[PDB]
This record gives structure tokens, sequence and C-alpha cells, in this order.
């Protein structure tokens, strides 16, 4: 038994996440593939004895029919976990060109302890398509699950058009979210995007504020 | 500009009075009704502006209106006499 056994239950509630976030952005992802037992995790990604093999775990993602009239331009995503704990530039370069020939919208490398200074370097290199980093030990737990966490909604370049019109609004005006923080980065927010959230009140029964990227 | 002033077809703000747009309609009156302004009421052996102002409210006589400003600068203008006043 000794630790490997709680490293794989940390490292599957971390790939779950993964799941969770990517259905979220409006992946297609069932919900099968989400409530993924531990015990199956182990007889997909475990080696010659029962070691976890991240390189493996590594998937492509395609939008919802729903997504693409939300957003057309909303591309295919690719998701790579790492069995090495330090990611280099020689294990980086080699994900930077698949996102470039597969020509992936986005791309998201999940990291065990850190991603080299070198190797980060290769992020904004190759636009459009734009890359996230993301620690294994963040993913353990959906922040987005959490009782004080209410939801988020990405609003469309025409939604977000409309949200200003019909309040009179200058973006400036619109209650602001961190591109760091902890939602943002969940739902990959870029900058200037809106998103709409929907809490429970106990003045009204539901309250919808806004907050716009940075 | 005067993409200013938002049309009497589509409006949106209360069709009834604020409690202020009515303090000072009434101040607003009185004080004109103070300085001799013609009155529009009959008064019935009133004699305190306000409480002149006041009748010429509940008849809906006063000839003023309140210019109501966004907070883009635009404004929907609403007749004292066209006002709910409910409070």
């Amino acid at each position: 038994d000794q630790e490997n056994e709680r490293n794989i239950s940390r490292l599957w509630r971390a790939f779950r996440t993964v799941k969770e976030m990517v259905k979220d952005r409006g992946y297609f992802i069932t919900q099968e593939e989400v409530e993924l037992p531990l015990e199956d995790f182990k007889a997909k990604y475990c080696d010659s004895m029962g070691r976890p093999q991240r390189k493996m775990m590594s998937f492509q993602a395609n939008p919802t029919e729903e997504s693409i009239s939300k957003f057309p331009d909303m591309g295919s995503l690719w998701v790579e976990f790492c069995d090495e704990p330090s990611v280099g530039v020689k294990t980086m370069k080699t994900f930077v060109i698949h996102i470039q020939e597969k020509n992936f919208q986005t791309g998201i490398f999940v990291y065990q302890n850190n991603i080299t200074p070198s190797a980060m370097k290769l992020v904004p290199s190759i636009p459009p398509a734009t890359i996230e980093t993301f620690n294994e030990a963040a993913l353990v737990v959906n922040i987005t699950h959490h009782e004080l966490v209410p939801k988020h909604i990405r609003l469309s370049s025409d939604e977000k058009r409309e949200l200003l019109k019909r309040y009179r609004l200058k973006e400036s005006q619109l209650p602001r979210i961190q591109r760091a923080d902890p939602v943002a980065l969940y739902l990959g927010l870029k900058r200037g995007e809106v998103v709409k959230i929907i809490r429970k009140s106990e003045t009204s029964g539901r309250y919808a504020s806004y907050r716009i990227c940075m | 500009l005067k993409e200013k002033a938002i049309p009497k077809d589509q409006r949106a703000t209360t069709p009834y009075m604020t409690k202020y747009e009515r303090a000072r309609i009434l101040g607003t009156r009185a004080l004109q009704i103070s300085m001799n302004a013609p009155v529009f009421v009959d008064l019935e052996g009133e004699t305190d502006p306000l409480r002149i102002a006041m009748k010429e409210l509940a008849e809906k006589k006063i000839p003023l209106v309140i210019r109501r400003y966004l907070p883009d600068g635009s404004f929907e203008d609403w007749s004292v006499e066209e006002l709910i006043v409910d409070l």
C-alpha cells in the first residue's frame, strides 16, 4: 500500500476535475467520463505493477453542438499530463508543436511540480492558439463545487454587446474579475470576456451580477 | 448631442413620482407661489404656499416637468400631470 495508493487517489481526483472543467468549458465529455471509478482508473493508466502512467492520460476534447452555435470559432482543446515532476523545454516543445500541427485552438498542460522558465518562454510563442499551465495539486479539488462559489457563465461577443447596450455601460463601469481569479482560470477566461454570475439571494430568490475579465 | 433625449414611446423609469420628485415639486411650486407666481388652482381660502402647492399637485394643475437623468447622461421627461402620486 504505503503512499503510492494516496498519490494515485490524488491524481484520479485531479483527473476528474480536469474532465469536469473541460465539460464545463463547453466540450463533449460524458457524465460517465467524469464519474470514472478509481479501480477503473488504475485499470486504464497503471503500468507493469501499478504506478501511474500520466503520458497516456493526455486527451483531446471537442466542442458540444450547443457550444458551436454560441461560439463557432471555439475549436478543439488538447489536455497533456507529464510523468516527469519537472517539465523542461525538451518535453514542452513536443506539446507546443502538437497544438500547431493539429491546428488546435487551446492547449492545457497539467504539470506536477514545476515548468522551467526556459520552457515557460514557449507559452505565447504560437498564437492565435492559447496555452494554459495548471498545477496538478490545485486540481485535486474542483473549487467550482464549493458552497460559496456561484455559477459563472461565459458571455459571447453578442451577449456582452447586448449587456453593455441594455445597461448603457462602458466596459470600465462593469464590476471586474482578475484574469488569475480561480474561476476565471477554470473557464479559461481571456481579457475582456464577460462572465454572468448567478447567485442565490435572501432578498430576491436569485440575483445576477456580471464580471468583466482583466 | 440630442440623442440625449429618450422619446415618450420607449421610456422606462417608474410611471410613479419619487418621494424626492414630490418634495422638489411641492417646494418649487410653493417657492414660485410664494414669490407671487400665477396659481392654477382655485385657493379655497388657502394661504400657505405649500398648502396651495399641494392643492395644485392634487388637481394635477402644476405646469412643471421632471427631467430624469440616466447615468450615461440621457433623460426621460415626465410631466407632473402624468406621474402617479401613490406616496
